[PDB]
RNA sequence: CUUUUGAUGUUAGGGUAUUGGCCUAACAUGGCUAUGACGGGUAACGGGGAAUUAGAGUUCGAUUCCGGAGAGGGAGCCUGAGAAAUAGCUACCACAUCUAAGGAAGGCAGCAGGCGCGUAAAUUACCCAAUUCUAAAGAAGAGAGGUAGUGACAAGAAAUAACAAUGCAAGGUUUGUAUUGGAAUGGUGGGAAUUUAAAACCUUCCCAGAGUAACAAUUGGAGGGCAAGUCUGGUGCCAGCAGCCGCGGUAAUUCCAGCUCCAAUAGCGUAUAUUAAAAUUGUUGCAGUUAAAACGCUCGUAGUUGAAU
RNA sequence: AAAAACCGUAAAUCCUAUCUUUUAAAGGAAGGAGAAGUCGUAACAAGGUUUCCGUAGGUGAACCUGCGGAAGGAUCAU
RNA sequence: UAUGUUCGUUA
RNA sequence: GCCCGGAUAGCUCAGUCGGUAGAGCAGGGGAUUGAAAAUCCCCGUGUCCUUGGUUCGAUUCCGAGUCCGGGCACCA
């Protein structure tokens, strides 16, 4: 379980061309940053 | 603390899920006896793979050795009991020979519908589950009850059912002809 | 700073209703129906 | 890694050039490490 | 490595319930170690056991039973047959309660329950009826224990129909197939027997109670792996999907939808871990010219192996 | 019975030392990843100087040169 | 046996 | 604390001894391409930092303030 910092649209690999969307993401636990995919349409719309 | 009384798993999901050659005999096999999901073969093949191992672990054992030669009828013995072993079958070769459809054979389901009672195996189906099946002073509602040859020739209808003998027919029914009847009159 | 069409196609994709239909059979007797029709018809 | 660097296959860096420029960094790190401690 | 600070042993004693460097005095220099001592790590209580196993194996075991250890951390001690006891005491450390400010009292890793922590775990319930223990031993107690509550942790059985007549199709008057239309039956509610410490559940019996049996099954997919669409719309390298290979720039079998179909089914996905797969850890049973891999070469101790009689 | 002393059991605090774990940092210097940078042309053909190894020096860079090796060579060969 | 460099990315 | 210098687009910089305000990059449309880079066309956007004066008129000439930066320094 993290806390949400930011939104990021994270570019894709050279054979494919997309804007993954992520979220950055400081854990609860320890305090680390990750970053989280966000599946789905329009699912990052539905994260603040 | 915990309880002590065990519980076990009874069938074993088949790995590798989609072979079509498998799926189709499968298919055909719970058609053809009506069972209501392919967990009722997995169980009744792994039933089958208990009783076929236990059986090729007797065979290694060599003849006249005491573990062979008390195991083997007890296992043996047993299988007649249940019927899928006849009098023209009496080693334990025989019990490496059996097969899943003369496993399925002895379900209750399956052998009410030879014996008539019902037109079909899922007409048999739901009847066990409507309860009006007796095998024997004992009535079942479990369509997989494994039958023994000592119960086919006391399977019959049960007595508490409308066709074995109760309440005959619907009760609406029988009572709204009576009242129009009785308003006529 | 290209993320405000997140979810674009979800959104202009036009909206249909799942219309009326029949109850789907389930059970013993939903494989009652896949069993039987793959011998009789077709031949 | 192993006694199979150098294998020019893949068209890469001749070995002997890059371990030469290798030890050649080694060489400063190691002095810049002998003047801090 | 151990050995002043007991390390190894001898002698004498002290201490103990008893043997013992357990401790003390004298004395000697011993004791362990590449067959890994001494250290470090363990997200390590050990075992009975668990998962996966063709056979070998690999991984797990806080947790029903047994053994150990602990009662916030240490230490000390009384009573007692038995305790270094903690719902016993004494003190310090850390927390923390009441106080009239002088002083008192504390220890849920018992049962519930609360906070916190976290991905992560139930009722501040009923009872001693059973099991068994303590007692001045039938009769009292027991959050031991049992009973119920919460409970898709797992596990087992098993509904969501079945049946008869015509249309239609196949075929030599046989099967599938929409209309009808009567039987059967639970789920549900009510009462009862019964159950129970009391109650509840189960089981059984009597009343109503199923036609869109609306008492309406879902989850995840349909390019390949891998079962199942070259169907119709939308978007148009965007949005998105995609474990991997890949799809997406106007015909998208892969995205977003509808229909259909497939799969498992009251269950079905996802994440992480672990087993098989993996003969990719190889004793069984791998590989080493060129794919990773024969020490530059020889001697050589330990180790391993060793002619016939 | 207070109280005191002495051996012992010894909590606890402090100082010092060592070790373990985590972590800040000017600057330095790697690696990896970027759809499309600048510079050259090193390797693959005898890659236009055969390639490669060890070692030493030198150069903007790939790299060049010396000594001794290899063929994985462009020679299985009067 | 004088010299003679380079060819953006994707499909 | 005096001695100098610049403030010009969205960012960065040039301006006859006053009269017009401009290039590059960011920026939309394009032209090219299967697509995209690169290239090439055209849009847009400013009291020329802020006030005051000189002038017919000032970004320019003055004067001051503001911010930021280049050279100051006293003896023994």
């Amino acid at each position: 379980k993290g806390i949400v910092v930011e939104k990021v649209a994270i570019e894709a690999k050279q054979p494919n061309s997309a804007y993954r969307k992520c979220v950055r993401v400081q854990l609860i636990k320890n305090g680390k940053k990750i970053t989280a995919f966000v599946p789905g349409d329009g699912c990052l719309n539905f994260i603040d | 603390p915990k309880s002590y009384r065990n519980y076990s798993k009874t069938a074993r999901n088949p790995k590798r899920p989609f072979e079509k050659e498998r799926l189709d005999q499968e298919l055909k096999l719970i058609g053809e006896y009506g069972l209501k999901n392919k967990r009722e073969i997995w169980r009744v093949q792994y039933l089958l793979a208990k009783i076929r191992s236990a059986a090729r672990y007797l065979l290694t054992l060599d003849e006249k050795s005491s573990k062979r030669i008390f195991q083997g009828e007890a296992l043996l013995r047993r299988m007649v009991r249940q019927g899928l072993l006849g009098e023209n079958e009496e080693k334990l070769d025989y019990v490496l020979g059996l097969t899943l459809p003369k496993l399925l054979e002895r379900r209750l389901q399956t052998k009410v519908f030879k014996l008539g009672l019902a037109k079909s195996v899922h007409h048999a189906r739901v009847l066990i589950r409507q309860r009006h099946i007796r095998v024997g002073k004992q009535m079942v509602d479990i369509p997989s009850f494994l039958v023994r040859v000592d119960s086919e020739k006391h399977i019959d209808f049960a007595t508490t059912s409308p066709f074995g003998g109760a309440r005959p027919g619907r009760v609406k029914r029988k009572s709204l002809k009576k009242q129009k009847e009785k308003t006529e009159a | 700073g290209s993320l405000a069409r997140a979810g674009k196609v979800k959104n202009q994709t036009p909206k249909v209703p799942k219309l009326d239909k029949k109850k789907r059979l389930t059970g013993r007797a939903k494989k009652r129906q896949l069993y039987n029709r793959r011998f009789s018809d077709n031949g | 890694h192993g006694a199979s660097r150098y294998k020019k296959s893949r068209a890469k860096m001749r070995w002997k050039w890059k371990k030469k420029r290798t030890r050649r960094l080694q060489k400063k790190r190691r002095k810049m490490r002998q003047r801090s401690r």
